[PDB]
């Protein structure tokens, strides 16, 4: 009944070495610890993913290439562009082993859920949902979300993947495009030129998986109330049509006001309402992180959401801890939205919802 | 391919 928290000091230190989010894992854990939330969770040390586990999704050739350039951090290997390495996904020294640790952490969370150790298991350093079977993508090297879902498939007949990251969860949607055992639901920014460029409302999966992918394309500037209205409407319909047995929930904080991507205009309170809606289903739930490039705000967000999971109200004041000065000059947990416009028009949102309802009738 | 980032 007590949530599982996937953590070790060695794991956090590996996650701190990811090129686009240095030190973020330490900031997140440190703030959770500062609020003493870890004392209310069951701390579980992650196992490292084996090659055999990784190869149930990723190809041998891709895993072999990642292992090779990882050994010394060869970010100048001529073959890396075929495998998606380059600017977004540099060959950081050690990245194969770091990604294997994150994959293993998500698999460990899934296994805890299978065993009935907990109803909620958390890996805030997971959520790297853009990686493809044979390609790094979008700061993702191994798709730990896919690996977690594939572990959950041992027991849970139907799995719902819910993505609330700013970016379309395209690697997970692709992996399960042709199956009805896994439904993917993604709320994300959709605008030509905006990464990864996929996930329109008309993208519904393929073959035997047709209508088992759901995409909610959203424009810049969305705030908590409207986002929750959308999320609740879609998940209400999804729950009734698909009857999931387990949920994997990706809560990337790059939607939050203050992110340098400056696209959505959310606060952790809005995301928290979405999370509460899912938690009241009382299903095995695997919680993942993802994007989030204002590091202090990402720690504020995931710490707040950890409190939501535990049913706790957190003090507004940021407690003293290793990274206290990163939270100045006001040192509070709450985040204020920016004063810019919401570009989501009510008629468009309604039509997207009606389109999705129409698709789900087939499910 | 798109750039993220
Ligand atoms: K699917
Ligand atoms: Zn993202």
């Amino acid at each position: 009944l007590v949530p599982v928290y996937i953590y070790s000091p060695e794991y956090v230190s590996m996650c701190d070495s990811l090129a686009k989010i240095p030190k973020r894992a330490s900031m997140v854990h440190s703030l959770i610890e500062a609020y003493a939330l870890h004392k209310q969770m069951r701390i579980v040390k992650p196992k490292v993913a084996s090659m055999e586990e990784m190869a149930t999704f990723h190809t041998d050739a891709y895993l072999q290439h990642l292992q090779k350039v990882s050994q010394e951090g060869d970010d100048d290997h001529p073959d890396s562009i075929e495998y998606g390495l380059g600017y977004d996904c540099p060959a950081t020294e050690g990245i194969f082993d770091y990604a294997a640790a994150i994959g293993g952490a998500t698999i460990t969370a899934a296994q805890c859920l299978i065993d009935g150790m907990c109803k909620v298991a958390i890996n805030w350093s997971g959520g790297w949902h853009h990686a493809k079977k044979d390609e790094a993508s979008g700061f993702c090297y191994l798709n730990d979300a896919v690996l977690g879902i594939l572990r959950l498939r041992r027991k849970f007949e139907r799995i719902l993947y819910v993505n609330l990251d700013l970016h379309h969860g395209d690697g997970v949607e692709d992996a399960f495009s042709f199956t009805s055992k896994v439904m993917t639901v993604s709320l994300h920014k959709f605008s030509p030129g905006f990464f990864p460029g996929t996930g329109d409302v008309s993208d519904v999966g393929l073959g035997k998986g047709r209508y088992y992918s759901v995409n909610v394309p959203i424009q810049d500037g969305i705030q908590d109330e409207k986002y929750y209205q959308i999320c609740e409407s879609v998940l209400k319909e999804v729950y009734q049509a698909f009857n999931p047995k387990a949920v994997v929930l990706q809560l990337g904080a790059d939607t939050i006001a203050g992110d340098p991507m400056c696209s959505f205009n959310m606060t952790p309170v809005g995301i928290g309402k979405c999370l509460k809606y899912i938690l009241q289903w009382q299903l095995a739930t695997l919680i993942l992180g993802g994007g989030g490039f204002n590091l202090a705000n990402t720690a504020r967000c995931w710490t707040y959401l950890t409190g939501v999971i535990l049913g706790k109200t957190l003090s507004s004041e940021i407690p003293d801890h290793e990274f206290f000065t990163a939270y100045g000059p006001d040192y509070v947990l709450e985040i204020t939205p920016s004063c810019r416009p919401d570009r989501n028009e009510p008629h468009r949102i309604q039509q997207i919802l009606n389109y999705i309802k129409g698709n789900l009738k087939h499910v | 391919r798109h750039k993220k980032x």
